[PDB]
């Protein structure tokens, strides 16, 4: 005998206050019982389960399921109740590697560790909670009782404990062999390197020798799996990656469900296919979730879908990461709150792509959205590569400087350069810091009756120009904006406007270039046409001339 | 040497806070630091039966080149029992803020000499992430009092007071105040005298022991406040008077007797904004009466130690920032202004981060706790960057302001 090291046991508890499962065993047919007895006898011989005495009060139900197109049955021990009662574990797989962060490899070998799994013992003190019962033939003897000695398939802790156990064992090998990479997924280990093939094979033999220290064997006849690998929705090749085929179905009509799946596919595709768009398709899913409902595609959605089909007409691949080179991220504006980007190191060789959509809300502007997109790409890049890319952005350096220095919030974008690819992001209007000499001064106001929703909006000016318009189906806030709109409409290219509306100031000081409100959009359109606009706020009801006159005119 | 039993608050489990993404340089720094800490027995690797987590990152303290590990224990701190068994609590010293000079020391390294209750250790779990999640994150927990945990100064207190008594007995007029990993030492000595005393103090810790060498010098006696001031002008335009009436209306919410009647009357009619309006005698008197009112303190302002402190900040442009600290609206406990935002001339977010640290320091010195910040920044921008500029060993709480305040105009 060659001594082997035991695999250290992970201590396991039930949740505080919870006892183990006591669930009734279902009756089974005589055929299923014989099958389960044979299956369990073999598992017992292999050391996976042990017969137990009558004292154990716990139970989990067991079922027998027929392996399709076969005369062989399979067992199912249904641990749902035990799982509810079992503590939470650290789950390592939560964040999966992105292919674009991986490094090129010459050789990747797959080693089967499915047998090693049953050398990981289940905590002795927890075993009692895994008890189950094979019913007896004709119920004329006590059912056969067993418990697990190993991590049960389907039990909450098995994946985490298996993985954590393998990682601990592999750690010294990885540390002392920095010229390879090792990744575990399910029952397989993947071992990569850039070594010449003989040396790579030597490393694999050395890994096998290391694992034997714990009595863990891997299969001599080497795995059938070899590049390319289908993994987590990707195709991995030695020196490039892509997504698995993206196939958009042909349909005469589309349901909510078809469209959710279509958007899901486009979203998945957008990580390597440049320029994918999903706004108009996603607009179709607004508010409704009857999966069977049929939604007519708008012309805009049909155009979006056609543009995507063209993008997807042939294969695109990403390259892997070279840590010796800078990362570059370039962004383009696509319209309707959509933005697209590519991350590369060498020109025309993308590591990945992606997209960003405008956040839901009342008002927005292109500079804010570009900023948001930069922060998303930055965070994504820290996750994947551990560093921020240098940015190439469709905004002039002078535009950015004007924006950030005058904006009421703190804002920052990391190192970047202008790329002159239209459409460029620009500032569409800029309010004056001081009142304009020689420009007419418009004192604006509006009011509405909260019951009838009737209102008035208007202005008076220092030249004696005046206007009041009666309005229906309106509110105090709408009339305050209406009044500013009237002043913009009726003034020359330079204008001073005096308002008491904290609401309107709050909107305009946010500097939107687009809004969900048709009125705000009309105001923005007017502002764009002016040469100079100074907007002054005063408090309401304080005897301030101009303001007081117009307030009286609009309140009735 | 014997552990103090510690528990979480009733019916709460441990922290389960996501680790945020770290740059390569910070990961490499943390792997090196934690390898050493493990070797020294301060931390131990943990298994999957510990599901807890607290985020970790790395900083450089002000004027230093060595990376420092910083654990963000905000969640654990909220969840940890309060500590009044041995002491009801340390009445905060009101004299500290009156000292001519206050120096801040990082004494956090002292805490590692005291073991942490075995049953509590699991709740200090943290993870060093790998780039692209390619390898399992390295999982550890503390075996000793951790830096940044609110329990540490509390458990170590008897040891610190015993370490410091001879320095205090020999220098009865020095004020020494501990907050988290920081020691605040205030005196009225000439700075040279003062630094030698500070270095004297380091030696006691050093002697007991067998980033401590650093020293952040403050001068709270020179700290600046911001009363409300009105313009003094010879020529007032309609716009100037509108701005004045606006500011006074705002101030009337803070100060009772403010009047704008006579000033508002000046603008009767509908005049061009740039037209010059002579002040009448009635308006000048009202202005004068307002100015006099504004020279007096705000009524009904008091600190309640049971209530949170709130800090608001405004960007004023050209590197300038205004701030107010209060518990109740319109009842400011402190106001201030900065322009000296260091090494951040083209970076707003770095300036704001520095402002937040400065204000928090002021709050610790004055009341012995940190304020809740209302930050003029989008969440996503703040969360992407603040950690790049952080140099303090504590971390306050914050929320985001998405709508531009009009009041910015009134603190300019
Ligand atoms: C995450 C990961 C998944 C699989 C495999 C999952 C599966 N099935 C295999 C490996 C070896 C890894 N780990 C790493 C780590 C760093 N670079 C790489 N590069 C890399 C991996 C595979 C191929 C190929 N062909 C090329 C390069 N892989
Ligand atoms: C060789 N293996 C590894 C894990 N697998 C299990 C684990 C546990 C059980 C069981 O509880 O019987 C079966 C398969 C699937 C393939
Ligand atoms: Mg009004």
């Amino acid at each position: 005998m060659v001594p082997i090291s035991p695999i250290e046991t992970v201590p396991v508890k039930l949740k505080p206050g919870m006892d183990g499962p006591k669930v009734k065993q279902w009756p089974l047919t005589e055929e299923k019982i014989k099958a389960l007895v044979e299956i369990c006898t073999e598992m017992e011989k292999e050391g996976k389960i042990s017969k137990i005495g009558p004292e154990n009060p716990y139970n989990t139900p067991v079922f027998a399921i027929k392996k399709k197109d076969s005369t062989k049955w399979r067992k199912l021990v249904d641990f749902r109740e035990l799982n509810k009662r079992t503590q939470d574990f650290w789950e390592v797989q939560l964040g999966i590697p992105h292919p674009a962060g991986l490094k090129k490899k010459k050789s990747v070998t797959v080693l089967d560790v499915g047998d090693a799994y049953f050398s990981v013992p289940l905590d002795e003190d927890f075993r009692k909670y895994t008890a189950f019962t094979i019913p007896s033939i004709n119920n004329e003897t006590p059912g056969i009782r067993y418990q697990y000695n190993v991590l049960p398939q389907g039990w909450k802790g098995s994946p985490a404990i298996f993985q954590s156990s393998m990682t601990k064992i592999l750690e010294p090998f990885a540390a002392q062999n920095p010229d390879i990479v090792i990744y575990q997924y399910m029952d397989d280990l993947y071992v990569g390197s850039d070594l010449e093939i003989g040396q790579h094979r030597t490393k694999i033999e050395e890994l096998r020798q290391h694992l034997l220290r714990w009595g863990l064997t891997t299969p001599d006849k080497k795995h059938q799996k070899e590049p390319p690998f289908l993994w987590m929705g990707y195709e991995l090749h030695p020196d490039k990656w892509t997504v698995q085929p993206i196939v958009l179905p042909e349909k005469d009509s589309w349901t909510v469900n078809d469209i959710q799946k279509l958007v899901g596919k486009l979203n998945w595709a957008s990580q390597i296919y440049p320029g994918i768009k999903v706004r108009q398709l996603s607009k179709l899913l607004r508010g409704t979730k009857a999966l069977t409902e049929v939604i007519p595609l708008t012309e805009e959605a049909e155009l979006e879908l056609a543009e995507n089909r063209e993008i997807l007409k042939e294969p695109v691949h990403g390259v892997y990461y070279d840590p010796s080179k800078d990362l570059i991220a370039e962004i383009q504006k696509q319209g309707q709150g959509q933005w697209t980007y590519q991350i590369y190191q060498e020109p025309f060789k993308n590591l990945k792509t992606g997209k960003y959509a405008r956040m839901r809300g009342a008002h927005t502007n292109d500079v804010k959205q570009l900023t948001e997109a930069v922060q998303k790409i930055t965070t994504e890049s820290i996750v994947i590569w551990g560093k921020t890319p240098k940015f190439k952005l469709p905004i002039q350096k002078e535009t950015w400087e004007t924006w950030w220095t005058e904006y009421w919030q703190a804002t920052w974008i990391p190192e970047w350069e202008f790329v002159n690819t239209p459409p460029l992001v620009k500032l569409w209007y800029q309010l004056e810091k001081e009142p304009i000499v020689g420009a007419e001064t418009f004192y604006v106001d509006g009011a509405a009756n909260r019951e009838t929703k009737l209102g008035k909006a208007g202005y008076v000016t220092n030249k004696g120009r005046q206007k009041v318009v009666p309005l229906t189906n309106t509110t105090n806030q709408k009339t305050e904006l209406q009044a500013i709109y009237l002043a913009l409409q009726d003034s020359g290219l330079e204008v001073n406007i005096v308002t008491d509306s904290q609401y309107a100031l709050g909107i305009i000081q946010a500097q939107p270039d687009k809004s969900e409100s048709e009125l705000v959009n009309q105001i923005i359109e007017q502002l764009i046409k002016k040469e100079k606009v100074y907007l002054a706020w005063v408090p309401a009801h304080k005897g301030i001339g101009g303001n007081e006159q117009v307030d009286k005119l609009v309140s009735a | 040497i014997e552990t103090v039993p510690v528990k979480l608050k009733p019916g709460m489990d441990g922290p389960k806070v996501k680790q945020w993404p770290l740059t390569e340089e910070k990961i490499k720094a943390l792997v090196e630091i934690c390898t050493e800490m493990e070797k020294e027995g301060k931390i131990s690797k943990i298994g999957p039966e510990n599901p807890y987590n607290t985020p970790v990152f790395a900083i450089k303290k002000k004027d230093s080149t060595k990376w420092r590990k910083l654990v963000d224990f905000r969640e654990l701190n909220k969840r940890t029992q309060d500590f009044w068994e041995v002491q009801l609590g340390i009445p905060h010293p009101a004299g500290l803020k009156k000292k001519k000079s206050v120096t801040v020391l990082d004494v956090g390294d002292a805490y590692f000499s005291v073991p942490l209750d075995e049953d509590f250790r699991k709740y200090t779990a943290f993870t060093i992430p790998s780039i692209n999640n390619e390898t399992p994150g390295i999982r550890y927990q503390y075996n000793v009092l951790p830096q940044g945990w609110k329990g540490s100064p509390a458990i170590f207190q008897s040891s610190m007071t015993k370490i410091l008594e001879p320095f205090k007995k020999q220098n009865p007029d020095i004020v020494i105040y501990q907050y988290m990993d920081d020691l605040y030492v205030g005196s009225d000595l000439e700075i040279g005298q003062h630094r030698t005393k500070i270095e004297e103090l380091r030696q006691h810790l050093l002697r007991w022991g067998l980033f401590l060498w650093m020293g952040y010098e403050l001068h709270p006696d020179k700290w600046t406040v911001q009363p409300i001031v009105l313009p003094e002008k010879d020529s007032w335009t309609v716009n100037d008077i509108q701005k004045l009436v606006g500011k006074l209306n705002w101030a009337s919410q803070i100060y009772p007797g403010i009047k704008v009647r006579q000033l508002s009357k000046l603008l009767r009619g509908t005049k061009a904004l740039t037209e010059v309006i002579p002040l009448t005698e009635e308006a000048e008197l009202e202005l004068a009466e307002n100015r006099e009112i504004l020279k007096e303190p705000v009524h009904g302002v008091y600190y309640d130690p049971s209530k949170d402190l709130i800090a608001e900040i405004q960007k004023q442009g050209q590197g300038q920032w205004t701030y107010q600290i209060y518990q109740e609206p319109f009842k400011n406990l402190k106001t201030g202004k900065y322009a000296r935002m260091r090494g951040a001339h083209t970076n707003d977010v770095k300036q704001l981060t520095e402002a937040v640290q400065k204000i928090t320091t002021e709050s610790i010195v004055i009341w012995g706790k940190t304020p809740k910040f209302k930050l003029p920044i989008q969440k996503e921008t703040w969360e992407t960057w603040w950690t790049e500029y952080w140099q303090a060993t504590w971390i306050p709480e914050w929320e985001f302001v998405n709508t531009p305040p009009l009041v910015k105009l009134w603190y300019q």
